[PDB]
């Protein structure tokens, strides 16, 4: 029984870069396949599981995200590169086992409290 | 009056002076006397699936055509 | 040689027969024939009455029609052959009865139509009813239409009528009407009248049951579902239709127990 | 002559091939499945096989115990308003779901049934109240036997009923029940009516429901708590788990694929949908 | 022929000598090792040798039972606003140390594993909450089959699942699982990639971690409390204790000789440096 | 079907007219279908340690020089 | 008897298979089948990689079109097999190499269809050039089309550009390419695709030249020649149109002289 945490998570400008990390209870990617999915309100963007590789990213974003695996201290982190003002949404983390359902944010079990990330408009 | 059955040998203990090598065998004897109460053998059969994959009247020969 | 051929075949049962030259040979279930009831596995202990000949006979039940929009059809043994004949009337007259069977589906059309037909023999066919409100109810019946047959739908469609339910099955087609997989019902005894192969199907049922004598008015051990695996089209013709025969033909009947004529409420 | 742990078919060495030979062409309208190796369409070498379809047999596919029934009972403080909760229970594998998939596959069978009773119980109420060691009363109260009415009747007495007495905090409770089948195999499935509908009586008297018999009917479980009543409520709950063995089947059926709903094989609207969506040209 | 317990090869009296034999001399460039015994550089007695091998052959030398993981589960209050917290845990030697150490002297292996569980108890709250024996369920999920989502989900139901219903307080739980390995041997180490990068697709589609694979993914254990919600919440913790038995090895390795940093062969830094300080002529 | 083996026996008692003495045996029967099960025999081999000592192509002889 | 047609037939090399209904049996030129080098015809010293299986499968090279204005088709082996897995490789990495085939054209219509295609095998089919200004000086690039395929045509032109030539081959149907009569292309083995009776062609070619072994890249021994013998006409349609597939399997396939890999300008 997991226990999810956002950190690392805040206001940058546009263009930029930032680093999200996401560590976690127990007995951590026991419950396996940990997840990234933005949206103000619910909508993915990484997905990754605890073994093997194994990668794939949500169309919108493919290509300037990277889910990746710290199983010694049991953190899922997430480098935000190239920003722009849509990616100022608010951040979570998630789990669930089953080796499947990445396209259901409703299909989980596991949630953190979360972190608000701003892409501020300076430039 | 035991009933003593081979097992198949999984992982071979570095011996034959013993265990692994040389056929192992178990014991069994039953305590009570209604079958019900026996154990479960698990020394069953196996049996050609044709009763399933050939419902067929007439004899296959898989070289020949099927229709003819 | 001298011209066996597997399409062209001829079955004789009594004072009928049947005749096909565009056959697939013919499926005996699960490897098993007809017979007659062993003194071994016996249950009851009167004499048995076997009709033979009398009951042991080619009935043609009443054709139905296959087009573009048909969704499929469901036949039930000893049901149908409740009205035919001898056989039809032995099993009235008891109250125990076993009887295998020769399903001899029969369908043609030409070198010019194409589609596939799924002729299926479930042992113990129990189809599902028709509403999410209350289970097990489908009346008796609709339960044996009879030689006219039960038809399958692309679409459940609940009773919503508590009043005065209908009681009938509302069988969907791509659930087999049982809930399960259309697809994996390959495993019961079964042929495909693929137009362009074969134009008839032949599948030889024993008695499968969990006793060795049962009722049959109560009872019904074979289940015969057709639905369409692939679709009629034919030329550039926007309404193709042809004909669907079956003639089921009972084996090895016996029954025990005669008593009085049951006359049983069927509307 | 061939059992469950023997060598599969060895891989035979086959090469090129120009023959008026056949293998690849069939014709699935005869119902017969072709019968393919891989010696046939592709050159294969010559294979001494290992493996053994041991633990597929039929024996082991149902070798473990499945959770049929959770019963609950309690004993209330002896002046509650309410009657000391005794459970009674339809036995059938039918209300979970699990075993009931894997005797789906089949339209009968024969198999001893072998019983496990885990037992479990806690405190119910906010008070530091204490409870002895409690006894538990599984009885079995076959077809049109008496079913108790009161947690302390005649009944229990059971002078013919084959109960057991489960010490809680022990290993768990076992027995073993042979075919008790009023068949020769017992009917996962059936298709008709325990009453014929008849045409000189009404239509309240003949009408039966469709799929039900005597068949699958074969008692209940009755379980309390033998200890009487305590200064504080404790709860108790009868998890039986039932395991069959010694078995055989006959006449194989597909799995079922959507969600249950009822004793019958009737299903519910809305849990149509048991695929998911998969283009036709991706993979 | 030789044996574990065999005495070891007798000590043959030796006295001078002036030949063109040359025992002392060598040449470690052949990378065979030089085999010389007592008798050779200098002059022994004969002895008739009594020590063996014995507790230092491969199953000896494994013959003990590790603590592969800690699990913890509760049983809170039924008016908590938490839920009742389940152990789920990936099977795997690797999570501690000693165990894996011992297992790294080798590349690779085949070994029946045999499992203990030694379970403990106790109160969280201060309250002088009572709570009855409480019992336990261990469940072996294989890879890819249901995860249990609450503590009480159909799952549990566990019609092919191997569970251990451990009662609290009797002697600790046990069972054996045999060589469950996709292999031949299970890999202790992995030099690949499960997936290989291709030139036609994308760096994310084809992006796999270093080190790991299938082999060494066997299932996870799910652990609960079976009595439900109790006045009084009581923690728990699930000590899971591995043992090799009938074990076999393949091709030593050094043992690992800095700390350990994930399930990967990889290092932390300011833990690099094994050794310590001593003069090169000092004794 | 009993298997009956020997101990290697330690400190033996002062006897030869029950224990130390006369060689010391146990027995052991299998309870369980599965090899898994079996209990460990530790009546193990012992090998040369040849295929890491000398993992030379061509015959060493302790007395002889190694590279001629 | 048990149904042993000449037009059902099934061809298996390594991992991959042929299965035809419509065949007029199959073709063993000159009565010889494929085999290895013998030790007594024997030329070079070295050892001989057999890749077997990894060589000997069929490839299926590019499909082209067979309407009415078509005039002819040509292949060359070991050319078109040049870009086909390790056969490919294998060769290219070698100065000697001899190699059978199994030449496996396909062609299928209906009944309503018409006419016919004559699949020729000629053994060192030299084609000839396009202009009468400079003979014999056809480029390399044309000369191995490749899996492409070459050609024919129905009326001879001449490359009248002297200031940077064509140098390709440009032949006329009724002369083979080659100046002979067509005819008698017959003596060739050969296979005659005439819609109504079969839909495929077999020709097994064994190892021809008048060296034991010889070197792939520069030298190829078989041509495969597939020219309309009688045009493809459709019910009353103008323009109809079926494909054309050939699949070329070498059998008993070896290799000598192992050395750097070989980059032919191919343009
Ligand atoms: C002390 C407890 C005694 C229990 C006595 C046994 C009760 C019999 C239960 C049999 C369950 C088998 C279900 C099969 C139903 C069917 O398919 O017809
Ligand atoms: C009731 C519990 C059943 C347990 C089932 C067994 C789970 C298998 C665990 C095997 C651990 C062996 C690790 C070896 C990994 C490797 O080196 O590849």
């Amino acid at each position: 029984q997991v226990q999810l945490q956002e950190s690392g998570g805040g206001s940058v400008q546009a263009g930029g870069s930032l680093t999200l990390s996401c560590a976690a209870s127990g007995i951590t990617y026991c419950m396996g396949w940990y997840r990234q999915v933005r949206g103000k309100e619910r909508e993915g963007v990484a997905f990754i599981k605890t073994n093997d590789g194994t990668t794939d990213y949500a169309d919108s974003v493919k290509g300037r995200f990277t889910i990746s695996q710290n199983h010694a201290t049991k953190t899922v982190y997430l480098q935000m590169n190239s920003l722009k003002p849509e990616d100022t949404a608010a951040y979570y983390c998630a789990a669930t086992w089953r080796w499947s359902c990445p396209l259901d944010p409703e299909g989980y079990q596991y949630w953190g409290q979360g972190t608000q990330v701003t892409v501020s408009s300076h430039h | 009056g035991a009933q003593v059955s081979s097992q198949k040998v999984g992982a071979h203990e570095n011996s034959n002076r013993a265990y692994g090598g040389s056929t192992i065998n178990y014991t069994t004897i039953n305590y009570y006397r209604d079958s019900a109460s026996n154990a479960a053998s698990k020394q069953d059969f196996s049996q050609d699936p044709s009763k399933f994959t050939e419902p067929i009247k007439d004899v296959l020969i898989k070289t020949a055509p099927m229709l003819n | 040689a001298c011209g066996y051929s597997d399409r062209v075949l001829q079955l004789t049962l009594g004072n009928s027969t049947i005749t096909t030259q565009e056959a697939a040979n013919s499926v005996v279930a699960y490897g098993r024939w007809p017979e007659y009831l062993r003194d071994s596995e016996a249950n009851p202990v009167d004499q048995p009455t076997e009709p033979d000949v009398a009951a042991c006979r080619f009935y043609t039940l009443d054709t139905v029609s296959w087009t573009k929009e048909s969704r499929g059809w469901w036949w039930k043994l000893p049901d149908a052959l409740r009205d035919m004949g001898l056989f039809g009337q032995n099993m009235y007259y008891h109250y125990l009865g076993r009887s295998g069977y020769t399903v001899h589906v029969q369908c043609n059309a030409s070198k010019f139509h194409q589609g596939a037909l799924g002729v299926f023999a479930v042992p113990e066919m129990c189809l599902a009813g028709d509403s999410n409100t209350t289970t097990m109810h489908t009346s008796y019946q609709n339960a044996n239409p009879g030689e006219k047959g039960g038809t399958f739908t692309g679409t459940f469609t609940p009773d919503n009528n508590q009043t005065s339910p209908a009681r009938r099955f509302c069988p969907v087609d791509y659930l087999l009407g049982n809930g399960t997989l259309l697809g994996n019902a390959f495993v019961f005894p079964h042929q495909i009248i693929n137009l362009r192969t074969n134009n008839c199907a032949t599948l030889v049922l024993p008695y499968v049951n969990s006793l060795s004598i049962d009722s049959m008015v109560k009872h019904n051990n074979w289940g015969i579902a057709i639905l369409p695996l692939a679709p009629l089209n034919f030329a550039s013709e926007s309404s193709p239709e042809i004909p669907i025969t079956l003639t089921i033909a009972p084996m090895c009947c016996e029954f025990n127990g005669l008593r009085n004529i049951t006359l049983p409420r069927l509307q | 002559a061939a059992t469950s742990r023997d060598a599969l078919p060895n891989t035979e060495a086959s090469g090129p091939t120009h023959s008026k030979e056949i293998p690849a062409l069939t014709a699935v309208e005869t119902g017969a499945t072709n019968p393919l190796v891989p010696s046939d369409t592709v050159q294969t070498r010559h294979v001494v096989q290992h493996r053994s379809r041991s633990e597929s047999s039929i024996e082991s596919f149902f070798a473990r115990g499945a959770c049929v029934t959770i019963m609950t009972v309690d004993n209330p403080a002896s002046t509650t308003n309410k009657d000391k909760l005794f459970a009674v229970w339809k036995i059938t594998y039918k209300d979970t779901v699990q075993l009931r998939r894997k005797l789906e596959f089949f339209t009968y069978s024969r198999f001893d049934m072998e019983l496990t009773f885990v037992v479990t119980a806690n405190f119910t109420e906010t008070n530091n109240g204490h409870a002895l060691n409690q006894v538990y009363q599984i009885m079995y109260v076959p077809p049109g036997a008496p079913v108790p009415e009161k947690w302390d009747d005649y009944t229990w007495q059971t002078s013919s009923n084959p109960s057991i007495f489960y010490t809680y905090g022990t290993a768990p409770a076992r027995i073993s029940v042979p075919y008790v089948g009023i068949s020769n195999a017992y009917s996962h499935f059936y298709d008709g009516f325990s009453k014929v509908p008849l045409k000189d009586q009404s239509a309240a008297l003949g009408d039966s429901l469709y799929g039900a018999a005597s068949l699958n009917d074969f008692g209940i479980l009755a379980v309390r708590v033998v200890n009487d009543h305590n200064p504080t409520k404790v709860t108790s709950k009868i998890r039986v788990y039932l395991k069959p063995k010694h078995i055989r089947v006959w006449c194989p059926r597909p799995p079922r694929a959507v969600a249950y709903y009822g004793p019958g094989v009737d299903y519910k609207d809305g849990t149509l949908t048991p695929l998911s969506t998969k283009d036709l040209t991706t993979y």
